[PDB]
């Protein structure tokens, strides 16, 4: 798995590979490890599919019983209950997960969920298999409030390399633009990503 | 008849009358008050001096809640201070678990559905308090007033306890006569001249006046009470008003 | 914030009466009118749909329910009370047989297990009885067609037809005369129209009343194509359309 | 005379805590009201702010359950927060645990089993309010279901609740009986939105402003109440033709 | 085992081999795989046999129940819902590998579930030891916009390489199709390519060849009358 | 050490025209200690047979238990249970106990009263059934067993040819096994009536 | 609180009874007579059904004579309700006799055990008592055939021939008048049939107002066999001994 | 009348009449006084016999080396709620290394005593006490009535006949406050205090009971020669 978010100027994208593993078989080449817990908060998910998925589910019923009494929850608060499940249960989960979400007044926010329950928040983040590979290329290459064309090429390159390197990560690159806008996916085929 | 003699039971009219028997209770309390000014809320209450050997200062009446949360309430104290613990452990869970403090909206209907509970069953009874309270959050400042039936309104201003109609008519007027809004500073000397001209009341003892109050500008949104300089102002400008 | 009403509500009078029962079956007495008659080859169970107000969507409140493919239920008395009866029923035939036999329950066990959970509100801490009276007709395969009425004190009888609520003094009178061992599905379903007919006061056609039958097994309804040994679900409610046809053939 | 304090039965086959709950309904002395266009469901309430020193923002007796469902009460609102905060807690468990959105006559049927229940426990009372809940339903379409303290609940073409719902009631009953169809042929929910408000003058024979109304609306895949300027625009429409 | 799912132009099919094994013994040569949840969600299974059956059932019968309480008829992501979080609850110990199918009114799916508690969306897949053989299939002959035709054949292809290629699979094919606004209809033994041949020899013995010592009725009535 | 190979036995089952037939030996040790010669493995409720092979006091446990149940059944439905749904029930109740399984091999065998239809069933310890058309196996010599049948059976056999055919896949299974013999027991089952015969075999 | 409305369902009079299981018994006056007769070589179940309308379906219906397992039956007085939920306490209690020893239960053992769960309810838990009398005809291989009644204080006695429910005091005065020691089984049935036939509040007595049922050791070859009797069956019997 | 039988019923003009009639058994109870200055707390208590045979029933109980009541009503309801304040008082030391605050001890009363007065089954308890203590916002008292209202004061009485001293204490109030640094003078105006509340009866060397807390003084409890001082 190769995972990142990145802020930038009119908010945050989030950007994955679809690669999911059984050993060394590719049990799933077109995975989307990018997912909604709040119409403008998402994930990025790695380690354990199933824990993931379990604790993505148990977020979105928290945040959606959240804006039914309180109205729409910050992305600082869906980390927070994302972190407590993570913390509370370290024993017996496998999940490395990349908060990302929109507000109008915080703009784009990212905090990053590794092993142990801790919370990070974090001008972009990199997570997953994938992401030692592209350490030192992220670190030389970000910058703040960059454009959005400038982001998504930011993030192509950078999850590029980490499935180049990587075998567990590869397939297409997903990604999700967070901002005032809305909501969009964008996808990318081997065929584009692999020449640059 | 024998409605009355057991607390959730419907009488004929649609009625729970052991709550309205609380309200009697509330209705023989000291007078509080609450005000909602420009960035915030005001608070502040009559405590009756039963003797000279009562220490002034002392015996605090207004409580906080999470840091920017302030609670005075009228009628059976140790009701109150019951609800306010649990309003506590309400904002203590709601922190813990989203990370942000308690909005006050969302904080009073915790409040509003722990007690509408004490009239779900005969087991319980009813809280013998009417609740003012609120403070600033994300949105704004909002002022709450909480009754034994669990129900509760936002508010411009709230009074409740035995000076409460006194209180209600001097209130009304700074409504009418503040509609672009009241200052954080001048809501802390109005808040003086109301609970002493509700005094008029219950003015066979004489009393001590407490006041705390939230503000963005004068507080950083943090709950505290007025003391020193700024109450003895208050007092003095109260004082002149009655004269 | 306890339950603590953990002794009886329904207890013996000194003339032997368990009044709350007694109670519970004058509720069910000014309900509306529901009969069952029972055939060779089927069962009906048929209902007023009292409609509250005409602005009500009438279809929507399903007076007479499927418990399995095989069996069904109509009531007479406290509609809430017989629709949560109806959600244990359904669950009980799960519980209690399907999930140990892997087949769904003969008629007079499922009416036994309900029987049962009405005895029980009858008996335990801090509850009334339950105001219905039940007629629940089915088929299973050992046992044939079936016909059952069960009370607010969890009792339970067999009938070969009868009826329950506001007119059954009069219906069960009419249906002793009409009802004989050699009537086919078809007789017992002009039966139960023609009886039913004299309880009900203003409109009455296939949108005021609702009827339904346990009859032959109907492949059509069963929504697969397959397995040889599941022929379909012998229950079957009758359309608005039905109905009416038969009401001119009346 | 027990029998009328408890949820047993009286001697005549009644539930006099179950009645006496239904009493406690027209307590706010609030009438509303809910209808049905082609891709809508709209629902109006009266709303009345006696005292000057009440912040008239936040008094309200029209709920958000969830996205697609919106909820009127007609009762006190202390036991109409108590209903609003379960049916919410109700259809965020349904979500989650069987992973679709929970359809407005599920709910309905859930808070009335609920309902039934406080009817037969005698530990719980019974709330004292009526509660109509609205939606757009991915299956069924412009939905209204309505549910009360006896835990009856049933599906509406239209409703009225409260003191003068008799005189709603058949006012409704009226213009369907005219029209032959279910529900308001109309394209815009803002035309059945002025269709309510209309038909509620008519009935009640009284003038509205915009603070002497709440509204709520339900369409495909949300519901939200407007704004005393929203309203206002509603107004303005009638008065003009 | 070998088990697949593939989405046509209004609907899904999947499709089964029909052997269990006990150690490197066949058990049962024409096992049925294919279990129905409700009339029009269907799903395969792979894994411990005693589980896919006990979970399949567990979960149908609550769906039913779900069904009857809803008045609606059942969704697949209902199903799969309640598959993931009871297989999640027991962190694998249940060993149940399915593919959930099915039409019902929001429109036609197919779905994975592995018996930690994951779940995938595909419109192709396969599952168990055969699932490697079967998965080449489908990658080399799959395509968008397949018809109903087209797509039973390549799940049976992709069953067949199962079949031939992987020990652990064999004897039949079991299909079932799920169309939107149709019954689904379930192919039990759709293709039977495994036929054994005549033996040479009858092994009939002559009767009287078992030494026998003691014969008695057993009394398999009641208690008698009189 | 391993609980399905301590007391050693065996059970096969087959279906013939209008008929089925079920068999056991007799054989309970403890490992290499032959103890009885006596402990059969078949029992019946009504007219279903069950055979258990596996760890004895399951075995004797397991009987008592569907004792208790067809018993239950019977009183409450007013009919003897059948094949099909005994089947169901056997398998619900080893399944109940999925993560601390009684640690068996049961067999169902016997005639549907109603159609008149062969039936024969077998069970993995945790309840999953394998519905044979032709024949079911189970215990130490299951291998064995698996090959004679196999090569020995043929469809539609009379009552009287069933039997041998049965017997000698049974005996001859169980002369290549060390846990398994010292006596065998066959029951012909028709309709309406069960023959029961105890077969000569070698005493090692 | 609660205390209110609390019936107080174990507790004793001034005079030293428990009024609730008074007043079960009082109900269990009203229901439908049953009788059990104990001969030397059988026992005899006679009972009176209490609803007779012409459209209830006789054949498959059971208020009265219920079978415990196949060497012990029961026949009811009192909620029919009540008596089911006892009656397969009373079937389970069988069985995990017989899982336990390998025996079938011994009748006292089983009528022990259902009396005593009947005492519970009139000594703690604050409920209502069951609403029933039992008749209890067993045989097993230490006593033989044996008669118990028991009642709604979870008393239990023997009895060679007892009555329950209606008209008791007039039932137990005729079955004093008749029985003898040396009895046999087709004399008792007779017995049972006339002193229903003249206890019976209704005009006459027929075949679809009863249930009936014999244990007898005079099935075949040393066995005990239950019949419980079908419609025509009980028609037979009622021309044979000339009641109809 | 109709609503007096249980804790959790008010009756129609607002009142809880099995906490009043809790308050009533206070009044029966045996006087005892409480009074400070800015140094020093004292605790005087009036013993009960049962006759001359009998002992003089204890009024006084050590809380903690700092913090200390004295009783009067039902007194295994004392022992309860001291109890409970020595817990509290432990728990704060083991815990936190922190002597338990004058103040945080009468809320914690407070609100143990208002959970009996809104459940049912339950009772109120039928005692009132005077705490005193020094913490380290200097000396502190506190009287608890069992309705669950605490009330910080610088002198005060219950039990019978307390209004007696209580008025001494109201005019002496600017003297006794000013006794710094002198134990025995402020026990002298505690003693010359709950004179004021006696009728027949004197103060003999078995019937006094004294406490004292302060600066540099422990909570410790004079009774019978140790006494005699000051009769
Ligand atoms: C690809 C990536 C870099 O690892 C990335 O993080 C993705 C992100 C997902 C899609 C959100 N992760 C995976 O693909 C995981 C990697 C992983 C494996 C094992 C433990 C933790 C992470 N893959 C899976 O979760 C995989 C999904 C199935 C195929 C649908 N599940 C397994 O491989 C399963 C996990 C068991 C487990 C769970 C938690 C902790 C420890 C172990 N493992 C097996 O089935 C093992 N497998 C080994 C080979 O023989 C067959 C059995
Ligand atoms: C065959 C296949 C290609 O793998 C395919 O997945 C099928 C699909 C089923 C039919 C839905 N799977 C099987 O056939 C499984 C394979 C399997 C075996 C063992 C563990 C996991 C999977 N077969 C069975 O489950 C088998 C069915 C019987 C033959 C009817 N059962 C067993 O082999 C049983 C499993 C016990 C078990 C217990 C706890 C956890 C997991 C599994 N094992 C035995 O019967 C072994 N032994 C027990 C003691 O008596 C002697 C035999
Ligand atoms: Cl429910
Ligand atoms: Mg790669
Ligand atoms: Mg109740
Ligand atoms: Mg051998
Ligand atoms: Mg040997």
């Amino acid at each position: 798995t190769s995972i990142m978010a990145v802020t930038f100027k009119d908010g945050v994208i989030l950007g994955a590979d679809s690669r999911t593993t059984t050993g060394a078989y590719i049990a799933n080449r077109v995975t989307d490890k990018l997912t909604r817990v709040h119409d403008k908060i998402w994930c990025c998910r790695s380690g354990s599919a199933a824990d993931t998925q379990a604790i993505a589910d148990i977020v979105q019923y928290h945040l959606e019983l959240y804006t039914s009494q309180y109205g729409t929850p910050s992305t600082e608060t869906a980390a927070s209950v994302f972190k407590e499940l993570c913390y509370e249960n370290k024993d017996n989960l496998t999940a490395g997960i990349i908060v990302a979400g929109y507000d109008d007044k915080n703009k784009g926010e990212v905090y990053t969920i590794p092993l142990g329950g801790s919370v990070h928040k974090l001008p972009y983040a990199i997570a997953g298999s994938g992401s030692t590979f592209i350490y030192g290329y992220c670190d030389k290459n970000f910058r703040e409030n960059m454009s959005k064309e400038e982001t998504v090429d930011f993030i192509k390159h950078s999850l590029s390399q980490a499935i180049k390197w990587d075998g567990s990560s590869g397939g297409v690159i997903r990604m999700v633009v967070l901002t005032a806008a809305g909501v969009e996916r964008l996808i990318f085929y081997p065929d584009e990503y692999e020449q640059l | 008849t024998g409605y009355d003699l057991s607390n959730s039971v419907f009488s004929p009219d649609g009625r729970n009358f052991q709550v309205e028997y609380a309200v009697k209770a509330v209705e023989n309390g000291t007078t509080s008050i609450g005000i909602k000014c420009n960035d915030g809320v005001v608070f502040a209450v009559e405590k009756l001096i039963t003797s000279k050997l009562l220490v002034p200062q002392k015996n605090v009446k207004i409580q906080v809640v999470d840091r920017h949360i302030g609670c005075v309430y009228s009628g059976l104290i140790p009701d109150g201070r019951h609800l306010v613990n649990r309003g506590r452990e309400e904002a203590a869970s709601f922190k813990k678990l989203y990370k942000t403090p308690i909005p006050i909206p969302a904080f009073a209907d915790r409040l509003g559905q722990y007690v509408q509970a004490h009239t779900l069953y005969n087991s319980v009874r009813p809280f013998g308090v009417s609740t003012i309270f609120g403070g600033v959050d994300k949105n704004g400042a909002h002022l709450y007033m909480l009754e034994p039936s669990g129900s509760y309104w936002g508010y411009k201003g709230a009074a409740t306890g035995k000076g409460r109609q006194s209180a209600k008519a001097e209130l009304e007027k700074l409504v009418d006569h503040h509609p672009e809004g009241l200052s954080a500073r001048e809501a802390v000397k109005q808040a003086a001249k109301i609970i002493y001209l509700a005094h008029e009341d219950n003015k066979e003892k004489d009393f001590e006046l407490e006041i705390s109050w939230c503000s963005l500008s004068e507080t950083n949104g943090l709950h505290k009470f007025v003391k020193g300089d700024l109450l003895q102002e208050a007092i003095d400008f109260a004082q002149k008003e009655i004269n | 914030m306890t339950d603590r009403y953990s002794f009886s509500l329904t207890t013996f009078s000194p003339s032997g009466k368990l009044g709350q029962i007694d109670y519970a079956l004058t509720a069910v007495k000014q309900g509306v009118t529901s009969l069952g008659i029972k055939a060779t080859n089927g069962v009906v169970i048929a209902t007023e749909k009292k409609s509250s107000s005409p602005l009500a969507m009438s279809e929507t409140l399903s007076k007479v329910s499927l418990l399995t493919p095989d069996i069904g239920a109509v009531y007479s008395g406290m509609g809430p009370d017989y629709r949560v009866l109806v959600d244990k029923s359904r669950k009980v035939a799960h519980t209690s047989y399907k999930r140990i036999y892997g087949e769904y329950p003969p008629t007079k066990l499922l009416v036994s297990e309900v029987a049962k959970i009405m005895q029980e509100a009858t008996q335990s801490g801090g509850v009334r009885p339950f105001g219905v009276s039940l007629l629940i007709a089915g088929h299973d395969e050992f046992n044939g067609f079936s016909l059952y009425q069960v009370d607010p004190s969890g009792s339970y009888f067999p009938w070969k037809a009868t009826a329950i609520g506001k007119g059954s003094v009069a219906a069960k009178t009419f249906l002793e005369k009409r009802w004989n061992d050699e009537l086919e599905l078809e007789d017992a379903i002009h039966i139960a129209l023609l009886t039913l007919k004299e309880s009900v006061e203003g409109e009455f056609n296939g949108d005021t009343i609702e009827l339904a039958i346990i009859g032959d097994e109907n492949p059509d309804l069963l929504g697969y194509t397959g397995i040889p040994t599941d022929k379909g679900p012998r229950f079957r409610k009758l359309t608005s359309q039905e109905i009416n046809d038969r009401l001119e053939a009346l | 005379g027990y029998d009328r304090h408890i949820t047993i039965f009286s001697p005549e086959g009644r539930l006099y805590q179950v009645e006496y709950a239904f009493k406690a309904t027209n307590q706010t002395n609030i009438n509303s009201l809910a209808v049905r266009g082609k891709d809508c469901t709209v629902v109006i309430s009266q709303k009345k702010v006696p005292d000057k020193l009440l912040d008239p923002t936040t008094v309200s007796y029209i709920f958000c359950i969830s996205r697609t469902i919106g909820m009127v009460v007609n009762g006190p609102i202390p036991d109409a927060r108590n209903a609003a905060l379960r049916a919410k807690a109700e259809a965020a468990e349904f979500r989650y645990k069987y992973g679709y959105d929970m359809p407005c006559d599920v709910l309905a049927k859930r808070m009335a089993n609920l309902s039934q229940i406080y009817t037969q426990r005698a530990y719980m009372r019974p709330l004292g309010v009526i509660l109509t809940f609205v939606s757009v339903d991915e299956e069924l379409g412009p939905s209204i279901y309505k549910t009360d303290p006896a835990g009856y609940y049933v599906g509406y073409k239209a409703t009225a609740t409260g003191p003068k719902q008799q005189e709603i009631t058949t006012n409704l009953e009226n213009h369907f009986k005219k029209s032959k169809i279910d529900h308001i042929n109309e394209e815009s929910w803002e035309k059945v939105v002025e269709f309510a408000i209309t038909h509620m003058i008519d009935a009640l024979g009284t003038e509205f402003s915009k603070n002497d109304l709440e509204v709520g609306v339900a369409t495909k895949d949300k519901f939200f109440t407007l704004s005393a300027e929203n309203i206002e625009e509603r107004l303005v429409a009638i008065a003009e033709q | 085992t070998t088990i697949v799912g593939v989405k046509f132009n209004n609907g899904v099919v999947i499709a089964a081999d029909t052997r269990s094994t006990q150690g490197p013994i066949v058990a049962d040569k024409n096992c049925a795989k294919l279990h129905r949840i409700s009339p029009k969600i269907w799903c395969a299974a792979a894994g411990t046999a005693a589980d896919t059956e006990a979970v399949t059932q567990l979960i149908g019968s609550n769906i039913e129940l779900h069904s009857l309480y809803t008045s609606r008829e059942p969704r697949v992501v209902s199903a799969l819902q309640m598959l993931k979080q009871h297989l999640f609850k027991y962190q694998g110990h249940i060993g149940a590998y399915l593919i959930v199918a099915g039409v019902d009114p929001t429109g036609s799916h197919l779905f994975s579930i592995h018996a930690h508690g994951s779940t995938d969306v595909g419109y192709y897949l396969s599952l168990g030891s055969g699932s490697l053989a079967a998965m080449a299939v489908l990658e080399s002959h799959w395509k968008q916009d397949l018809t109903k035709e087209e797509a039973i054949k390549l799940a049976s292809d992709a069953i067949q390489a199962g079949i031939w290629n992987d020990l652990g699979s064999g004897s039949n094919v079991d299909v079932c199709v799920m169309e939107i606004g149709k019954d689904a209809e379930y192919l039990r033994n759709y293709l039977t390519p495994n036929v054994r041949e005549e033996k040479q020899k009858s092994y009939k013995f002559p009767r009287g060849t078992t030494a026998v010592l003691k014969e008695s009725i057993v009394n398999i009535c009641d208690i008698q009358e009189e | 050490s391993d609980p399905s190979s301590i007391n050693g036995g065996i059970v096969v089952a087959m279906t013939g025209k209008d008929c089925v037939a079920i068999a056991c030996d007799l054989r309970l040790g403890s490992q290499s200690l032959g103890v009885s010669n006596k402990f059969e493995k078949i029992f019946h409720y009504g007219h279903v047979f069950l055979g258990i092979t596996g760890l004895a006091t399951d075995v004797t446990t397991l009987n008592e238990m569907f004792r208790y149940k067809t018993n239950l059944y019977k009183l409450k439905e007013e009919r003897a249970i059948e094949p099909e749904t005994f089947t169901q029930l056997v398998s619900s109740s080893l399944y109940e106990r999925r993560f601390g399984p009684y640690f068996v091999g049961p067999v169902v065998a016997g005639i549907n009263s109603k159609s008149g239809k062969p039936f024969i069933a077998g069970f993995d310890l945790i309840g999953c059934i394998d519905e044979a058309k032709d024949f079911i196996v189970s215990g130490t010599a299951s291998d064995q067993l698996f090959g004679m049948c196999e090569s020995l059976y043929e469809p539609n056999l009379e009552p009287e040819d069933l039997f041998e055919t049965i017997s000698q896949a049974l005996l001859n299974a169980a002369d290549r096994d060390a846990l398994s013999g010292w006596g065998a027991v066959v029951y012909i089952i028709k309709k309406d009536e069960v023959v029961k015969r105890y077969l000569k075999m070698r005493q090692d | 609180g609660s205390r209110r409305y609390d019936s107080r369902t174990t507790i004793f009079s001034p005079e030293g009874r428990l009024y609730q299981v008074e007043y079960a018994l009082e109900s269990i006056s009203h229901a439908g007579t049953a009788i059990g007769i104990m001969a030397s070589d059988g026992i005899v179940l006679a009972a009176e059904r209490k609803v007779t309308s012409t459209l209830l379906e006789q054949d498959t219906s059971t208020e009265k004579l219920y079978k415990l397992n196949d060497k012990i039956a029961v026949a009811v007085a009192g909620l029919t309700a009540d008596a089911e939920i006892l009656i397969n306490t009373a079937r389970i209690h069988a069985q995990n006799y017989l899982k336990t020893y390998n025996e079938d239960i011994p009748v006292e053992i089983l009528v022990r055990r259902l009396s005593d769960i009947k005492q519970g309810y009139t000594q703690h838990g604050g409920l209502r008592p069951f609403g029933v009398s039992f008749i209890y005809a067993g045989y097993d291989d230490r006593y033989g055939y044996q008669l118990y009644t028991s009642n709604p204080s979870g008393n239990y006695t023997g009895w060679k021939a007892i009555s329950v429910g209606a008209n008791t005091s007039a039932a137990q005065t005729l079955l004093q008048m008749d029985y003898k020691d040396d009895m046999k089984v087709d004399d008792a049935i007779e017995l049972a049939l006339k002193t229903l036939s003249k206890t019976t509040d209704s005009s006459a007595l027929t075949y679809d107002r009863l249930e009936f049922a014999t244990i007898r050791k005079g099935a075949n070859d040393g066995e005990v066999y239950q019949k419980i009797f079908k419609p025509q069956e009980i028609k037979d019997i009622l021309v044979k001994t000339g009641i109809t | 009348n109709n609503y007096d039988g249980d804790t959790v019923t008010f009756s129609p003009t607002g009142r809880l009449f099995q906490v009043e009639y809790a308050l009533e058994a206070i009044k029966q109870g045996s006087v005892t006084v409480g009074l400070r200055s800015n140094t020093h707390a004292v605790l005087v208590a009036l013993k009960r016999n049962a006759d001359e045979l009998s002992s003089y029933q204890k009024k006084i109980i050590k809380c903690d080396e700092h913090m200390g009541l004295s009783l009067a009503g039902l007194a295994p309801d004392a022992r309860v709620l001291s109890n409970y304040l020595r817990q509290q008082c432990n728990y704060s030391s083991l815990v936190f290394n922190r002597k338990l605050a004058v103040e945080r001890a009468g809320h914690l009363l407070c609100d143990k005593a208002q959970k009996n007065t809104q459940s049912y089954g339950g009772r109120p308890y039928g005692v009132g006490l005077l705490i005193i203590g020094y913490d380290k916002s200097g000396a502190h008292l506190l009287e608890f009535q069992p309705s669950g209202n605490v009330t910080e004061l610088y002198g005060t009485a219950i039990g019978a006949r307390s209004q007696g001293a209580k008025t001494y204490l109201e005019r002496t109030l600017d003297t006794f406050i000013k006794i710094d640094g002198n134990p025995d003078e402020l026990i002298k105006a505690g003693v010359e205090a709950i004179s004021q509340s006696l009728r027949d009866e004197s103060l003999t060397v078995d019937n006094l009971s004294i406490a004292i807390v302060g600066k540099d003084t422990p909570f410790t409890i004079y009774d019978g020669e140790a006494v005699a001082k000051y009769i």
